[PDB]
């Protein structure tokens, strides 16, 4: 379990540009998250958590400001909107609403954006205006399987969304089908083992990991506990991070553990250049993982 | 603007720190303390259904002390297949469900395990023919 002590620097002011905003809002919001989560608050200072609340909303409100009439984000307005940093930007707000409040049009426009606008006919999601801060987009920075990488991304920020918009936006169980659909297909032929974790994670929500698919993606770890390639720490990080998510997902408890291990193993407790992945989804992994200790 | 009351508090839970008025359209969640386990619908949002006055969507999810003794049977609906939902079903796990073509679902589309062995907190959903 990542000490509380250990994380103290997650706390942030977020401030500038639609993607900084971003960068600075992910660790404080995560960790916030984590505290909560493990309960760790009276070890840390009950009395810091207000406090971090209204930090974490000023990085919400100020966010809003990025927003663009079709409801969708880039750094500044002038900028082409980002299929990225859109998905990026539902993401957190998804994650954020356990902690604040959120207005559910800014989320569900954001996805009605991405869908009716960035989905392709075959399923994927189409990247018009690649983020400036090419660093904070994790693994997807590495060219190869792109369409599938970025198809798995957008999809685990609808999913994560699902729940909240499905009324408001009606087409999306179709685009949510249609996704997993193009992921299915294009699984078995993975080469990263970043893109099998996330995409993994991906058709785990959506009860489609099985079978020879399943077996792929257990079959990518390496010493049964991490989903690495010869690209980063914070890849390697993030891509496990997935994959233990994808574990929770699928039930398989009795595979876990030596996941958890390496992860807490790491020493890494958020924070960098590029560790805006890497942190996001490291304390949501392991949070899911406290949640669920049997 | 159109506004809603105060969420149904949680026993045993948190809920998001928002601030009145509350404005339509508002997600809140509710999550469930280190060891209870979150019952229901975890999002309730703020909506109009009159346009005049605001009021929550959906009812509050309840906290259920976890039991790791607790299972429930495989849930089967006359009408419809499950959708989202991995088999064994322990303690606070969820299902939800669609209706096959030709059939309209009438009831909530997702159920929790709950302490007791039997499936909540609403009855299972209807699916009906066209």
């Amino acid at each position: 379990m990542l000490d509380a002590e250990r994380l103290k620097h997650l706390i942030v002011t977020p401030s500038g540009a639609g993607e900084q905003n971003m960068i600075g809002m992910t660790p404080t919001v995560i960790a916030v998250h984590y505290l909560d989560e493990t309960e760790q608050w009276e070890k840390f200072g009950l009395e810091k958590r207000q406090g971090a609340l209204e930090l974490i909303k000023k990085g919400y409100t100020q966010q809003l400001a990025f927003r663009q009439p079709s409801s969708a984000f880039a750094a500044f307005v002038k900028r082409a909107p980002s299929t990225w940093l859109t998905a990026y930007v539902v993401k957190v707000f998804s994650l954020a609403v356990n902690l604040i409040a959120i207005d559910s049009q800014v989320l569900c426009g954001a996805v009605k954006w991405l869908i009716l606008e960035k989905q392709k006919p075959d399923g994927v999601f189409q990247e018009d205006a690649p983020v400036i801060h090419q660093e904070m987009i994790g693994g997807l920075r590495n060219n190869n399987e792109k369409d599938m990488a970025l198809t798995a991304f957008v999809l685990i920020s609808l999913q994560e969304a699902k729940d909240i918009c499905e009324e408001q936006v009606n087409s999306l169980p179709g685009s949510i089908t249609k996704a997993g659909d193009f992921l299915e297909a294009n699984y078995m032929n993975l080469q990263r083992s970043y893109t099998v974790a996330i995409a993994g994670y991906a058709l785990a929500q959506m009860g489609r990991l099985k079978g020879p698919l399943l077996n792929k993606f257990l079959t990518t770890a390496k010493d049964k506990n991490r989903w690495e390639d010869p690209g980063k720490q914070l890849y390697n990080v993030e891509a496990t991070s997935y994959a233990l998510l994808a574990l929770l997902q699928l039930k398989d408890f009795d595979f876990v553990p030596p996941v958890v291990r390496w992860l807490n193993e790491q020493r890494y407790y958020g924070g960098g250049y590029g560790s805006t992945q890497a942190t996001f989804m490291v304390f949501q992994a392991l949070a899911q993982y406290q949640k669920d200790a049997p | 603007g159109i506004s809603c009351g105060s969420p149904p508090p949680i026993l045993n839970g948190r809920i998001s720190y928002y601030s009145t008025p509350i404005a339509v359209g508002t997600v809140i969640r509710y999550s469930c303390s280190g060891t209870f386990r979150l019952i229901g619908e975890k999002s309730l949002l703020c909506i109009t259904k009159d346009k005049v006055d605001g009021t929550w969507d959906k009812p509050a999810p309840k906290c259920e002390y976890f039991n790791k003794y607790s299972s429930c049977p495989e849930p089967i609906v006359p009408g419809g297949y499950k959708i989202r939902g991995s088999t064994p079903y322990r303690h606070g796990d969820s299902v939800t469900f669609a209706c096959k073509t030709n059939f309209s679902m009438n009831g909530n589309k997702s159920v929790w395990c709950q302490a007791n062995n039997m499936w909540g907190p609403t009855r299972l959903p209807t699916c009906v023919s066209v």
